[PDB]
């Protein structure tokens, strides 16, 4: 109540030194400033969390594969991921937060051997993770085109 | 959702708060058995949640043993059997080259030995709990919503209560007769 | 493991430079630290273009000849504000122009201030 | 597929961002629980997908991505009403701009600022999909962010005044003021401008300054009512003491 | 300063809480010694209709369970008049408990229902249930008084 | 597309080079087993692209006995069990009127054993590679589109490097860190 | 003479080479010395137009 | 295309040579600096 009501008062000079209702237009009018915009929204008002895993009542998702000697059966859920996959998907909810001002990319590594079957599970995942049309997208066609191929 | 509780009730109750995945904070005061080969241990650590060691060579100990009835339970592939004999087979050379091997083969058996219960058949949802922690640190007083007491006591819990019922919205619940821990249970169950 | 607003705006500044350092040119780096950033710019909007005295400033003061009838009366003024920006020359305009700028902030500085609980009998 | 994804409902606060985002149809209005959220509902992509996966005989994966469904459902609804309810701002993107992203992309012509592209790899598709953002409490300086953003706009009108009021001085004296260029005293301007501002701005020509000088968008303020009636008074050179 | 049920502090726990919901937690928790001064408070204000007037005390460092928001605000509209002849509660007061009527109001954490949205923003502006009623009568006006005891 | 590269490089990655059938133009400056009969071995031979050699009674040997689980897994009709059989017993009857067989019965043992690695899941392909020729004479440089080169040396390649940079348009490559094969490797995958 | 990016020498070949195509093939790949005397042809070329 | 890259401003000190040439329309008196050849072939 001291910054709702505490104006009405006769005991009190409120010194309006800045005023609230700003029109957006003056801080938009500023060329070439969208990456600063968007850093200064990140900063002043983005909430702090955790990630947290899903329920452990849901066992590792099993292929439905003929075996081969070296494949993976199952892809576990509870594993730990390195510290570049954490940054890998910071990126993924980065630009997910916000919808038409960040888009992904993929990025393959020279080294990084990776049995085929994360690539193919990936390519269901990521139907369902992005939304790719309509109004806005949140990632770039050659994505589209290599999650379809996979 | 996070609680202040007696130091003796989150100590007698470290495993239903592991299993309901609440994370622990707590300050103090003062022959296992592995498998033939990664695959079995693996699937069935997929299966019931149970983390598994795998047999290298390492000195006389106690083998688990698959057998074919719950090589037909677990839905196992012929090559995990194939793989799982020819273990057997070095095994057998192994020891006939002058370890004991137990062929478990009902379910029953292998849950009363070692690994956690069955999975219920109810719809899953996203968190099993509402409350994230449970702690007994006066560094964290003012990260608590709601606190629990009984009538057994710690060292540092009667400061933590006084700097706790200062709060001026924070939920008070007491304990008087019954068992602690089943009414501890009970409260995270259903705030 | 945990996340917020600072960090997660490190980690895109770093991203967004990594990205954009790829192509320059002349053949001639730093991430700044946001909470520095975010503290200076809460101290600015908290800081107080006004301020509050209860005995203005001095105006005019008197320096005491030998004459007993006399006296020159000095206006404070125009003998302090000499002292604000350095020496002018012809050859850099850009100098010019900041003490031009320092002289004009200088009487909006001096210019502001509230009178309250003035001492009276 | 086939989904309402942005809907204007009221004014808002800020003007400039009337749109509402809602992942899948999910209401922000609402609030909910993360124990019973999600059992039991679904949209039309992830029907059709788990349609076509039971299809084509992958009894397994079909299963798991039904059991994964209210994690999903409620991963979507925290990050619908982190944006919804949060990220409101002037430093949010205008809807005018927000509408032409996607045409703009499509047809290749981009004259506007170009979106910044991310690299990802293919295990982090499947880790994000296995992880959930929670928001712990809010930010620390949600509660004060208008009164910054007023500061930064009343510095920039400030800026832009004191450049009109140079211009128009130097105009009106040019026998005796040294002719100069405006990266001249833009730049004596800037260095007298406070380190914050400087710093906000700096995160990131000529024409581009003239044409933000031309424009006639300014915010008023305390400060600014004083530094116009300096400037005004500003106007003798022996209230300076310049002499010639 | 009597309980509905004597002697509840003789009987356990599991007796208290039944079921789930933002009912069932706020039921069977004790009150602290300080919260019983404003209960105490609330009382003096209840004898005294138009000399003693109530606000709500936000600390900007607090928080709490959304529960017992919600809780307080259903409460509030049966426990305090406003309008007619004379009022217990400022209007801030007012805001506050409508505000958080309508959310406990949208808040389906046992079983849904249909609900119809108004055009204009303001709280308590929309119909519920498969029979429309219309929650606009609960938000609060001190010309009439529609909204509490009065 | 062909390419130029020292000597030891080709020589260090010859078994790459074959796998991915570009032919090998290089210039020197200074027990197995064997299956019962020949059609296991075809049937393998097609499946895996490993060439076996067929057991024709010459010297006590070691035998692979292919076992009902790979039988069964490779497809084989009756006949060839039964002929295999057949010959098994021909063996018990020859070593008894007085030679090693080992019964191998896991994929991976095989795969181990013997023989090349299974093949992965991708359409296939007209050609592996776009290159079809990497040398290292002098008799066809001006054959040569682009040339690669290390730190490591060969008492031709100087030679070779100055008559190659003397094309007006030619691709050069140079490693300078990490490892030459692995650079060399990831070049011919992208070229 | 100076490259877009300096001192991509120091960088190994695979950051360079990321995808498939001619200009990938294009890029990566070091001038050899007597295309830089083209290159010079080509910008003596540039300063005098006609 | 679409540009004019040859122009006349003022008396030069060579009376016979008076030109002046502007490669892509840029002038000394380099960011968002496009021309029209470059964005239609983008």
């Amino acid at each position: 109540q001291e910054v709702l009501t505490d104006f009405r008062r006769q005991d009190t000079i409120w010194v309006l030194a800045l005023q609230l209702p700003v029109n957006p237009q003056v801080v938009w009018d500023v060329p070439r400033s969208s990456i600063a915009n968007l850093i200064m929204n990140i900063a002043t008002c983005l909430p702090t969390g955790e990630y947290i895993a899903p329920n452990p009542r849901i066992s590792s998702i099993t292929l439905t594969q003929r075996i081969t000697t070296t494949g993976p059966f199952a892809i576990l859920t509870g594993s730990t991921p390195t510290a570049q996959q954490l940054n890998d998907v910071r990126k993924i909810y980065l630009a997910l937060m916000f919808p038409g001002q960040i888009i992904l990319d993929l990025k393959i590594d020279p080294g990084e051997r990776m049995d085929p079957a994360v690539r193919m599970v990936a390519g269901v995942v990521g139907h369902l993770l992005f939304t790719a049309g309509g109004r806005f997208t949140n990632l770039t066609q050659n994505m589209a085109r290599q999650l379809d191929i996979a | 959702a996070m609680l202040l509780a007696p130091g003796d009730v989150i100590k007698r109750s470290s495993e239903e708060l592991k299993q309901r995945q609440i994370q622990i904070n707590l300050i103090d005061w003062t022959g296992r058995w592995v498998v033939l080969t990664e695959e079995i241990a693996r699937a069935i650590e997929s299966k019931y949640g149970t983390k598994i060691d795998v047999y290298r060579d390492e000195v006389p100990a106690q083998i688990i043993e698959v057998e074919r009835s719950l090589q037909k339970e677990l839905g196992i592939s012929r090559e995990g059997v194939a793989e799982q004999t020819e273990r057997l087979r070095d095994l057998r050379r192994k020891e006939k080259s002058g370890i004991t091997i137990e062929g478990v083969m009902s379910q029953k058996k292998l849950l009363s030995m070692i690994g956690g219960v069955e999975r219920k058949m109810a719809p899953i949802g996203a968190r099993e709990s509402a409350v994230m922690l449970v702690s007994n640190s006066i560094k964290d007083v003012v990260r608590a919503t709601a606190y629990f007491t009984a009538p057994t006591g710690d060292p540092h819990w009667k400061e933590v209560a006084r700097e706790a019922s200062k709060k001026k919205n924070i939920l008070a619940y007491t304990s008087t007769g019954g068992d602690v821990k089943t009414e501890f249970l009970h409260l995270i169950d259903h705030l | 493991s945990s996340d917020s607003g600072p960090l997660l705006s490190v980690f895109a500044l770093q991203e967004i430079m990594q990205k954009v350092r790829q192509v320059q040119a002349d053949y001639m780096f730093t991430v700044p630290d946001v909470q520095k950033i975010l503290d200076d710019i809460k101290a600015l909007a908290a800081e107080q273009v006004y301020k509050i005295v209860k005995v203005p400033s001095i105006s005019f003061r008197h320096i005491v000849m030998q004459s007993r009838d006399r006296v020159l009366r000095v206006d404070t003024y125009y003998e302090e504000m000499s002292q604000v920006g350095d020496v002018i020359t012809e050859d850099e305009p850009e100098k010019f122009y900041s003490t031009i700028i320092k002289k004009v902030r200088f009487i909006r500085g001096k210019g502001s201030f509230i009178l309250h609980d003035i001492p009276t009998r | 597929w086939a989904t309402i994804d942005v809907e204007y409902r009221e004014p808002a606060p800020y003007v400039h961002a009337q749109r509402y985002i809602r992942y899948c149809g999910i209401d922000s209005r609402e609030l909910i629980n993360p124990t019973t959220y999600g059992i039991g509902m679904t949209y039309h992509c992830y029907n059709e997908m788990l349609r076509m996966l039971v299809a084509a005989g992958k009894d397994s994966e079909a299963a798991y991505f039904r059991s994964m469904l209210p994690f999903h459902m409620v991963r979507f609804a925290r990050i619908n009403q982190i944006i919804n309810e949060d990220l409101h701002s002037v430093f949010s993107l205008p809807d005018d701009m927000f509408n032409a992203l996607l045409p703009d992309l499509i047809a290749g012509a981009h004259q506007n600022a170009d979106p910044v592209v991310l690299d990802v790899s293919w295990i982090s598709l499947w880790f994000a999909f296995n992880r959930s953002f929670e928001p712990t409490h809010r930010n620390e300086m949600l509660e004060v962010a208008p009164l910054i953003e007023s500061v930064y706009a009343s510095e920039l009108s400030v800026m832009k005044v004191d450049m009109r009021h140079l211009s128009l001085m130097q105009r009106r004296f040019p026998d005796v003021l040294i002719q100069a260029r405006p990266s001249h005293f833009w730049k004596a301007v800037l260095n007298d401008s406070p380190e914050a501002v400087k710093a906000v701005m700096n995160l990131s020509n000529i024409r581009d300054m003239m044409r933000w000088v031309m424009l006639p968008s300014l915010q008023p303020s305390l400060k600014l009512a004083l530094e116009e009636e300096a400037w005004a008074a500003a106007n003798d050179f022996e209230d300076l003491m310049l002499t010639d | 300063y009597i309980a509905p049920n004597p002697r509840i502090s003789s009987i356990t726990l599991t007796q208290r809480i039944t079921t789930t919901g933002p009912f069932a937690i706020l039921t069977g928790s004790t009150p602290t010694a300080q919260q019983l001064n404003d209960v105490r408070k609330i009382y003096l204000a209840l004898m005294f209709p138009g000399q003693i007037i109530l606000d709500l005390k936000i600390d900007p460092g607090e928080r709490m369970d959304p529960a017992v928001r919600m809780v307080a605000g259903v409460v509030g509209h049966l426990l305090f008049t406003a309008g007619g002849r004379f009022t217990n509660l400022t209007q801030n007061m007012a805001r506050q408990l409508d505000i958080a009527l309508n959310d406990y109001l949208l808040y389906m954490y046992n079983t849904r229902v249909q609900v119809n949205y108004g055009p204009t923003g303001e709280p308590l502006d929309f119909q519920i249930g498969r029979n429309q009623y219309d929650c606009n009568v609960f938000r609060a006006d001190f010309a009439t008084g529609t909204g509490y005891n009065g």
